[PDB]
RNA sequence: UGACGGAGCUCCGUCGUAACGAGGAAUUCCUAGUAAGCGCAAGUCAUCAGCUUGCGUUGAUUACGUCCCUGCCCUUCACAC
């Protein structure tokens, strides 16, 4: 759910297909894309702030995101879980590229 | 003597006229047994 | 003033040969070249020109495909290892590639009593072509670092092995005699001359 | 410089079969390239007429 | 009982075992002296985890290490792996941690490797 | 003599020749001169690019 | 109705399709893996140079990729076609004969990528409507009304023909075009689990040496 | 301090303490004129009838380090300047005696 | 990105445009907003470029 | 054709 | 008292080829020669005695001389300075074919003869010796570049370029580096047939050159000007 | 960037540098344990031995950007715009 706070509103609401539980958050520093995690899907669900819908489901954890991240700078994105990995996702540009590290 | 398994067709000029012919029909009532979203 | 670590003499079990510690003291290139006074002469060349981290041997079984620009910070003697293995038969032979460069390096040292390393590294920074062309006829263009790295074991790879393809000279000093050419900056080297042929042909299209 | 000249067969036909300098070894050569597409022709047609 | 602790390092089939124990610094893999691993070029190579932390460490410790499968690489890394392994382990449980930690840290510092499996695991584009 | 110009800006949506990329970079000898180039090779920010002629500007090579 | 593995997906997410072949395959192997792609809308050809099968297909499987297919060949000639459905099955074994490449054809252009419209043709036993459910969902749902672009799977006696063709509606009529390739599959084996699993239980085989494997009919 | 003997086509260096050929260098054509060692000791070099000098690895005979052909007259003398280790003398029966260097 | 792609001496050229503009106050209040956006991210990509200069006319200019 | 900016720099 | 060299016998010097790069030599380029083969008995077709098949073909018989390069390389071959190991030649089919031409060959000085080895040539890709120990004749890959050696100099012959002295440019070129020499051995055509790959071009002289004429007259000055007599 | 023999890809020792000598024009494919080299198994009701499928070992260069060319495809619930 996302919120303004000059005016207080519930100006949007995203879902995931599957009825998927979300426990971590994070949101790009332009303020475009807003990307979730899950503790029962092993995927990372992503969607666009402006028109709401599910950009793409981001797949290669073996096991649930415990937590997400964004960079402020880079705008690359780090994910964890407990599949004992660390992936780093470029997700933005015309080609996707993901780094996993034990 | 007796042959065991079936024989490999041959795709002839009959054959491929009668297939097409097929095609030609299906399309001409747009009846395709096609996906879609549910 | 001093500092003690060692309080007692070391003698191990198993014996181990003294030059062996002598690499403890410090780590040098097949135990024989030191990395500390290697410095790379051209602005440009520098962080792409890597050799600030000691290796015994240029085997490192290292990950430099996965990204873009993974391939600065490898070694730059495993590059040319690397680049000197090629034309199928010598594909897959690693292990080949190494010991022609130990016998390279060793063939320089004999030659100039200069660090070899330093002499692969000049011939690299000499031989990398600055400007180039491309087809529209053909137009001036500038030549990133990288590329200019790349370009240049290339050439030299290349020299020396087609200059003993099919002569009494063997890979390892043909190899020797065209980086030893190159950091000269002679014409010998056929590196050198590629790079003023490249860089004359975009300075008559610039 | 050394002086040498060129070996070529005036009339040259590429389709046409290389020279051969023994007869017997032209002629029999010939032969077994016969029986090969005979053979080759014959077993297409078994297995088509016995399909 | 003798103060011991085993280790494995793994390289594509290559698995090596080691096992380190109280000892006067005899290092043996395959029944025979590290000096005598082969190849002789990558020999350095298995030497590499013994020069960083300076063989002072092993002078108090025998160490076996069983090679089996792969090939010539393969099983240099897994060597190389398993003494680092075995090393930092027996520091673990016999000696003071800030041992383990400068271990640690030189080996990490040096080639990730040396503690860490290295899987080329396929990756889909 | 031959400069050397640090890269501060890849230049994006300059339709440049494939192969070629349009570029901002900035000399050495002056932190304050800057001049727009095209490359051949891969190039990132952070760069140096050692430039025969400072003089020439960069053109859209079609 | 659509099947078990399928009726989770069957009209919600579009397929994911990796078209591999043998190890070390020939020019022409890799040549009709290329054509398998560009038939199936959201295939993506994979080299499979020194892959292990339990590799390929976790890594598939981590990929979220829905089928996987698999090719092999005999001196530069296709014999066989198989396709896994992820994450359980099942797993089809097809043979390939009368296989026609569109590389054999000359000036022959390049083809259209819409989403193609599907003909499944004299299919009426259970394992007949079973094939049609497998074949079915290789493609993208929803193809344009008018999309020119048609596929065609034709049984006739076991002998599944398939042709690809791109139309034009003319005033008295419609016209086709071939495009190519033409082959020949037939449904040999079919087994509950992932191509992997020499172990997943059976659904069906074809027996061969049955006597009456000569006339007997099964699609 | 193993010292070497020119004999016929060949060059033998023996050991002072065994006093026995401990190496054999045979690759020379015609008649060897030279065996002088560099300062180091590192390097030998050699004449022939031919005038070519060829440069070898003490105690390396398979190795060829440097071989010019100093001329197509016999090349008695070849002797490795002491002060100076890169330029070596070559004197042959075209009575000029030139200075190379590695 | 058209703009970024501009050399830093078309800038000059479009910094003496905009002084021109001024004048012409009925162009200047029929398009303000958009002559705000591309004059000051001009200012904003060469800052430093820009700084640099010791141009007595172009001090008059931007004043 | 001639794009934006490139255009403008014509202006 | 300079000594003399110990062996005076006279020696054969070293026939010059590809894979030798780093001598100094004169490269003749024959770009755009006319040489096409076509069964009638494959002929090479020319501007006269196939005029009816050229325009079944399409091609303009304008276009389809063969003997001009025929001549071309007959004076090329016959200079002493191929006499003198030092030059080595290449031809360019206009349909992009590369014959590397062996500096030993002995080209019938008869066209027909001639038009009966590039069908051979052109055929079978190579074309061997009488004695059977070299090959004279071999296409070879494009581009030229490759072949051509390290450090080279390149021009074309044009007619528009400023007249040069051909002597007076060799000289002053550097010895390591060869001087390549592109001549069109067209009838008639636009200058740009080696545009893409030489640094410029130079006139021989003010009147129009043939193709024979013109690589004869340029040959001559390296002979002056490397003394080869 | 050879052949022969021995020893454990490495080391040691010996020698020695009719047709064809690495393959034209064109055209095809290819991005990481990938290209390529090497060997060892099995023949799994279709296919395969003129071979097919597996298994391990060694293991790279160059790109991973660009829509400039060439094709295909899609478009015409706040804040800020």
């Amino acid at each position: 759910r996302a919120w303004d706070l000059i005016r207080y509103r519930n100006f949007r609401t995203f879902t995931g297909t599957e009825r998927i539980q979300f426990n971590c958050l994070a949101v790009d520093p332009s303020g475009e894309v807003v990307c979730a995690g899950s503790l029962d899907n092993f995927d990372i669900h992503v969607w666009s702030v402006q028109t709401g819908q599910l950009l793409d489901a981001l797949s290669g954890h073996e096991g649930p995101v415990s937590c997400l991240s964004f960079s402020q700078e880079n705008s690359v994105l780090a994910s964890a879980s407990w599949d004992k990995t660390i992936r780093i996702w470029s997700i933005f540009g015309r080609s996707q590229q993901v780094e996993p590290i034990e | 003597f007796d042959r065991t398994a079936k024989p490999v067709p041959v795709i002839t000029s009959e054959v491929t006229e009668s297939l097409e012919d097929m095609i030609r029909r299906r399309i001409q009532d747009s009846n395709f047994d096609d996906l879609q979203r549910r | 003033f001093e500092v003690v670590e060692e309080f007692t003499p070391v003698v191990l079990a198993t014996p181990i040969p003294e030059e062996v510690q002598q690499a403890q003291t410090e780590i040098k290139l097949f135990n024989k070249w030191s990395f500390e006074e290697v410095e790379v002469k051209d602005a440009s060349l520098v962080d792409y020109v890597q050799v600030r981290q000691p290796i015994f041997v240029a085997h490192t079984a290292g990950r430099y495909a996965n990204k873009r620009f993974r391939k600065a910070q490898c070694p730059i003697i495993e590059r040319l290892t690397n680049s000197l293995m090629m034309n199928g038969r010598n594909n897959g032979k690693k292990l080949k590639a190494v010991r022609i460069i130990k016998h390279t390096l060793d063939i320089i040292n004999v030659l100039t009593d200069q660090n070899p390393i330093q002499v692969v590294v000049d011939a690299i920074t000499n031989t990398g072509p600055r400007e180039d062309t491309t087809r529209v006829r053909r137009q001036a263009v500038d030549v990133s670092p990288l590329r200019r790295v790349n370009q240049a074991i290339a050439l030299l790879t290349i020299g020396a092995r087609e200059a003993a393809f099919r002569n009494i000279k063997t890979i390892a000093e043909t190899l020797a005699e065209e980086l030893i050419n190159a950091a000269k900056g002679s014409s010998t080297s056929y590196a050198i001359k590629k790079k003023d042929e490249l860089e004359r042909v975009a300075k008559s299209n610039r | 410089i050394p002086t040498h000249a060129p070996k070529y067969e005036e009339n040259f036909n590429p389709d046409k079969k290389s020279y051969d300098p023994d007869r017997t070894r032209s002629e029999i050569n010939k032969m077994k390239a016969q029986l090969k597409k005979e053979r080759k022709f014959t077993m297409k047609e078994i297995r088509k007429d016995a399909k | 009982a003798v103060p011991s602790v085993q280790t494995f390092g793994k390289k594509k089939s290559a698995t090596a075992v080691a096992h380190v124990k109280a000892g006067k610094g005899l290092i043996k893999v395959n029944g025979s002296p590290i000096t005598l691993v082969e190849p002789e070029i990558l020999r350095f190579k298995v030497y590499e985890p013994l020069l960083l932390v300076g063989l002072d460490k092993f002078s108090n410790i025998d160490i076996r290490v069983r090679v089996t499968g792969g090939g010539h690489v393969s099983q240099v890394y897994a060597i190389r792996q398993a003494i680092a392994k075995g090393l930092v382990a027996y520091h673990q449980k016999y000696v003071d941690e800030q041992s383990k930690n400068e271990l640690k840290k030189a080996f990490t510092s040096y080639d990730r490797t040396l503690l860490i499996a290295d899987s080329r695991r396929p990756e889909p584009k | 003599p031959v400069t050397l110009a640090k890269v501060i800006k890849v230049l994006g949506r300059t339709g440049s020749r494939g192969g070629v990329t349009q570029v901002r970079v900035e000399f050495l000898e002056d932190t304050s001169r800057t001049i727009v180039r095209n490359v051949k090779g891969p190039v990132r920010e952070n760069d140096i690019l050692v430039l025969m002629e400072s003089e020439r500007e960069a053109r859209r090579l079609r | 109705q659509v099947d078990d593995e399928y009726a989770a997906t069957s009209g919600i997410m579009d397929p994911r399709i990796i078209v591999t072949t043998s190890r070390d395959p020939s020019t022409r192997l890799s040549q009709f893996a290329k054509e398998i792609k560009l038939l199936f809308p959201n295939a993506v050809r994979l080299n499979r140079g020194n892959y292990v099968m339990p590799n390929l297909v976790d890594a598939c499987k981590k990929s979220g990729t829905t089928d996987l297919v698999v090719l092999h060949e005999h001196r530069g000639v296709p014999t066989s076609l198989t396709i896994s459905h992820f994450p359980h099955g099942p797993t089809a074994q097809f043979s390939l004969h009368n296989v026609v490449m569109r590389h054999d054809i000359i000036n022959a252009g390049n083809q259209s990528e819409v989403n193609p419209h599907l003909i499944f043709d004299n299919f009426t036993t259970a394992l007949g409507k079973r094939v049609v459910c497998i074949l079915k969902h290789l493609f993208n749902a929803g193809p344009k009304k008018d999309s020119e672009r048609v596929i065609t799977f034709a049984n006739r006696g076991d002998f599944i023909s398939v042709r690809q063709h791109v139309y034009v509606r003319t005033r008295e009529g419609v016209e086709i075009a071939e495009v190519g390739p033409r082959f020949e599959m037939r449904l040999f084996e079919l087994r509950l689990g992932t191509l992997e699993n020499k172990d997943a239980d059976v659904e069906w085989q074809l027996r061969r040496f049955i006597r009456t494997a000569n006339k007997k009919d099964y699609l | 301090h193993d010292f070497a003997v020119t004999s016929s086509t060949r060059v033998q260096i023996f050991s002072s303490r065994t006093r026995q050929v401990i190496k054999t260098f045979s690759r020379f054509k015609d008649v060897v004129y030279s065996a002088s060692f560099r300062s180091d000791g590192k390097l030998l070099c050699a004449g022939d009838a031919t005038g070519l000098v060829s440069v070898y690895d003490s105690y390396n005979p398979r190795t060829i380090l440097l071989s010019i052909n100093a001329s197509t007259h016999p090349t008695h003398v070849t002797k490795f300047h002491t002060q100076d280790n890169k330029i070596l003398a070559t004197a042959s029966d075209d009575r000029v005696t030139r200075l190379w260097d590695i | 990105d058209a703009l970024m792609v501009m050399p830093f001496s078309y800038v000059l050229k479009f910094l003496k445009f905009i002084d021109t503009v001024m004048q012409n106050k009925t162009l200047l209040h029929s398009h303000l907003p958009l002559i705000c956006k591309n004059l000051f991210f001009i200012i904003k990509f060469n800052h430093k470029e820009l700084v640099s200069q010791k141009n007595e006319e172009l001090k008059l200019q931007i004043n | 054709s001639l794009k934006a900016g490139e255009r403008l720099m014509e202006a | 008292q300079k000594a003399l060299p110990a062996s005076l016998v006279p020696q054969a010097p070293p026939v010059l080829t590809s894979k030798d790069k780093i001598t100094k030599r004169m490269i003749v380029v024959l770009a755009m020669a006319s040489l096409e083969t076509h069964k009638i008995k494959y002929v090479l077709l020319n501007c006269d005695d196939h005029q009816g098949l050229l325009k079944k073909m399409g091609r303009d018989i304008s276009e389809a001389r063969p003997d001009i390069t025929h001549q071309c390389l007959l004076t090329l071959l016959d200079s002493p300075i191929n006499k003198a190991g030092k030059l080595q030649v290449y031809i360019q089919t206009s349909r992009g074919i590369l014959i590397e031409v062996n500096p030993t060959v002995r080209i019938p000085r008869t066209f027909k003869r001639f038009s009966g080895l590039m069908v051979q040539l052109l055929h079978k890709l190579s074309i061997r010796s009488v004695n059977s120990e070299e090959k004279l004749l071999k296409v070879i890959k494009n581009p030229i570049t490759d072949h051509l050696p390290t450090k080279c100099r390149k021009v074309t012959l044009s007619f528009d370029a400023p007249v040069i002295r051909v002597q007076d440019y060799i000289e002053k070129l550097d010895d390591d580096e060869s001087i390549c020499v592109f001549v069109g051995a067209m009838a008639r055509g636009k200058d740009n047939f080696a545009d893409e790959y030489v640094d410029e071009k130079v006139g021989l002289s003010n009147y129009p050159l043939s193709a024979s004429v013109a690589c004869s007259k340029f040959c001559h000055g390296a002979e002056d000007a490397w003394n080869i007599l």
